RNA sequence: CUUUAAUGUUUGAUGUUCUAACGUUGACCCGUAAUCCGGGUUGCGGACAGUGUCUGGUGGGUAGUUUGACUGGGCGGUCUCCUCCUAAAGAGUAACGGAGGAGCACGAAGGUUGGCUAAUCCUGGUCGGACAUCAGGAGGUUAGUGCAAUGGCAUAAGCCAGCUUGACUGCGAGCGUGACGGCGCGAGCAGGUGCGAAAGCAGGUCAUAGUGAUCCGGUGGUUCUGAAUGGAAGGGCCAUC
RNA sequence: AAUCCUUGUCGGGUAAGUUCCGACUGCACGAAUGGCGUAAUGAUGGCCAGGCUGUCUCCACCCGAGACUCAGUGAAAUUGAACUCGCUGUGAGAUGCAGUGUACCCGCGGCAAGACGGAAAGACCCCGUAACCUUACUAUAGCUUGACACUGAACAU
RNA sequence: GUUUAUUAAAAACACAGCACUGUGCAAACACGAAAGUGGACGUAUACGGUGUGACGCCUCCCGGUGCCGGAAGGUUAAUU
RNA sequence: GUAACGGGGCUAAACCAUGCACCGAAGCUGCGGCAGCGACGCUUAUGCGUUGUUGGGUAGGGGAGCGUUCUGUAAGCCUG
RNA sequence: AGGACCGAACCGACUAAUGAAAAAUUAGCGGAUGACUUGUGGCUGGGGGUGAAAGGCCAAUCAAACCGGGAGAUAGCU
RNA sequence: UUUUGUAUAAUGGGUCAGCGACUUAUAUUCUGUAGCAAGGUUAACCGAAUAGGGGAGCCGAAGGGAAACCGAGUCUUAACU
RNA sequence: CCAUAGGUUAAUGAGGCGAACCGGGGGAACUGAAACAUCUAAGUACCCCGAGGAAAAGAAAUCAACCGAGAUUCCCCCAG
């Protein structure tokens, strides 16, 4: 066969869910895109890793004309 | 007799204050020029050993 | 991996370098960057050399 | 450290530094060595005499390290700050 | 300096001759009743031959070994990394299950500021045609992404231009992911930079492949070390091959 | 043919011949790891005939040696323990389980279907990081090269 | 003729014969750290090795690997 | 060898539906006994009233013992 | 005359059937003046010998004899 | 016994008696226990002597750093919020 | 030719055996490295020569570190 190859699985996807505390620094989500976009205190990192800016609860939400998904910090 | 210490890991390893293992890190010895500085730095403090393999070098390293 | 490597050495005159890559086929011409010499704690001119 | 046939924890991480010399004669005093010697004078012999350092032993710093009361005289010793004070308070003299 | 001639002396090699080393498994003499051995005389050979030490070659003559694993044994195929599916709506998840890629590229294809918006089709238009370039429209990303696939992308991450070196040095709260080795994301702090009027953004590139532990060395820097002392050699530390 | 296809095809021999003998697309003969012949020889291979025959159709009888019985002597392999049947199932091929059938206890002569009978820690097969037997690696005896040594003297180019 | 003593007697080995090749005698070669010994008290009509195998009729390629000869150039050790 | 209900046999002793009985295990309950582990409270000889609950077990871990020979205790004690 | 022929001894071992026998028996079979056979003694030694060559033979042992030693080799196996 | 699994028709045992397998030494760690406790302990040896001497040494009471060095801090870095 | 080699006597000593230990001359492999070649096993096993009650070593062209020690041998440390 040509067929025998795959690769290592990467562990992508949200690490912390709806309400979760976060510490400031912490990974929100893994992902290969923006399929979730940054909200307020989260940062988007070179491979669109979103993560806490700030301490606080963790809060996704559809806005804007497109409908696309948006993780917050909300304060704590 | 005397138990024989591994004289290798002697010279990989140094005991800490707490009973740990200092030891410094890998890859940053050569084919430098591609990885990323940021990573290099990371790499040149040196590292204590983790609990998986701290038996291990316990048992290399029997007087310490 | 055709393209070479080489390292910018600083003109502050000091040991430091950098080092990277360039293709020496499509630019004959020296690489010359404005990069922070650590030592003098300056950005000065580095002009490429042989890697050796 | 058998691993199977892994290469084994210490193979894989690289060795590092050396080993001094003259660390081997140096020598760490602390404050509650300091009554442990006669005469009230502290030099290297003195110590090695009241067998706090050992033979071998070309230098010696003093650590502020327990407690020192009776009033001393460091010579010929290396002495840190907090060590020093402590003497001082004592009622010690220090000298190279 | 280019190029030779003269006088004075100095190594290298090249054969011819010699006779004294050395050879004689030539002859005769003696130890000796002795085809050994030695001594003697003599002929031939002769600084060769041949032995030792070093050295290149040749050397299954002989020796010591090695000759991978997976595998519904051998043969064939495979072995690391990336994308999808299998995978049962968190992660992970096997098969010699189904499909494809990587072993780089780029001093701009990076940074930043300012600007721009696609494919395809239709109608008209010199050479010009199914297909160049130019007008008017429909269309609405069906396009584009340096290269596979996935997820992304109009605030564009897609396309142009101006100025540039942040493809910075020291660090790093805190997370993710691994048995570990390790790999990854990172706001903020210090120094010093670039773009911008400024808010700001910049520690490479839309992201996910482009890779190799240790040992042994090599190069540069560094007074850290320096076996009586001063140095040095070697060692260490930082950078790098 | 000391040629896969193949019992090639044609001929001979036989009532009938995958063999044999003679001839005609060499899977993959071939010239001293010799080619093609060859009288003689062969406990050599193949094929055919005459004779001969219990080889056979198809066995019969007889003579001896054992086997059988008596007396004397007296082994061996094997062996978890046995109160050691058939069948159909079950459990992966049943004396031993289930259901069922059969069967009074014990010898002797016979037979060999089973006891996965006895014998030898399978010889095949695989595995595991032994032994002997090339242009694998590494060495090396031997053979060979030069340099110095034992080794000196002249003379010329 | 020989052969697997004890499952193979043969078409295998040997053989006379043939060819190639080495060897000038202190022969090549072989056994020997060596001395020596065999070869041979032989001397190329002899001895060693290799292949073929009575007798008869016979018996293109030197590119590859070996061997033989050559030595102009390239490369090349110890030594210096 | 019946051999595709375990057999006998069955026209229900089959199948469907509803119901009430009973049988049925080392399950649960009853009575007696032993042991582990916790609670509290005694007032102690460091365990006892009790009171819950637990007690299948290979690899393996932990806990507590029996017996054998020899040394002391032992020129003791038992034993013609 | 003859590695000539037939054939006893003697040397062998092609076919056959069958423990007395760790390779024999009986019935046949081959060679039998030769490259024959046999007695006595001698020599060749283990990566060594010897081999009309089968990996044959070297004390019922051979792709490296036997004895003792390294040695309680090692055994991820039973 | 070995196995996912054995009445197995898989291994081993004819029976009995006797013998037949986690030891020992020296290092090191952890547990218990006893001693002493910021101390603890001696080795060879001397000592006819299990005493007593013998503290040579060893471990501990300080760490950080590759190292110089500093030291309740220290390394890192020009400097660390 | 002298001599020397050789030869015949005479005296003195040697020879051979023996447990281990000792000094010297030679010197493996299994094994370990989870293969294997450097390395290890190990200068071990073994063979050979020689000696003595012991042997060997031994009186600094030694250490040390700017202070000093004062031939060899053996034990405990230093130190895995």
């Amino acid at each position: 066969t040509r067929n025998g190859r795959d690769s290592e699985a990467k562990r992508l996807g949200v690490k912390r869910f709806g309400g979760e505390s976060v510490l400031a620094g912490s990974i929100i989500v893994r992902q290969r895109g923006t399929k979730f976009h940054a909200g307020a205190n989260v940062g988007c990192g070179r491979d669109h890793t979103l993560f806490a800016k700030a301490d606080g609860k963790v809060k996704f939400e559809v806005k804007g004309p497109k409908n696309r998904k948006f993780i917050s910090i909300e304060a704590e | 007799p005397k138990i024989k210490t591994v004289r290798g890991a002697a010279k990989r390893f140094k005991k800490t204050g707490k009973g740990g293992f200092k030891h410094k890190h890998a890859n940053l010895r050569h084919i430098l020029t591609k990885k990323a500085t940021k990573r290099k730095r990371h790499l040149r403090p040196k590292a204590m050993v983790s609990k998986g393999d701290l038996g291990l070098v316990i048992a290399c390293l029997p007087y310490a | 991996g055709i393209r070479e490597k080489i390292k910018l050495v600083s003109s502050a005159g000091t040991g430091h370098f950098y080092t990277t890559t360039k293709n020496k086929r499509t630019k004959p011409e020296k690489l010359e960057l404005k990069k922070f010499d650590p030592v003098v704690r300056q950005h000065v001119i580095y002009k490429e050399a042989k890697i050796k | 450290g058998f691993e199977g046939g892994q290469m084994p924890l210490y193979r894989r991480l690289p060795k590092f530094g050396f080993t001094s010399r003259k660390a081997a004669i140096t020598a760490e005093i602390r404050l509650s060595d300091l009554a442990k010697v006669e005469g009230g004078v502290v030099d290297l012999n003195t110590l090695k005499a009241a067998n706090i350092i050992g033979i071998q032993i070309e230098f010696a710093k003093v650590i502020l390290a327990g407690e020192v009361t009776t009033p001393v005289t460091v010579r010929g010793l290396r002495v840190t700050k907090g060590a020093r004070a402590a003497i001082e308070a004592a009622g010690g003299k220090i000298e190279e």
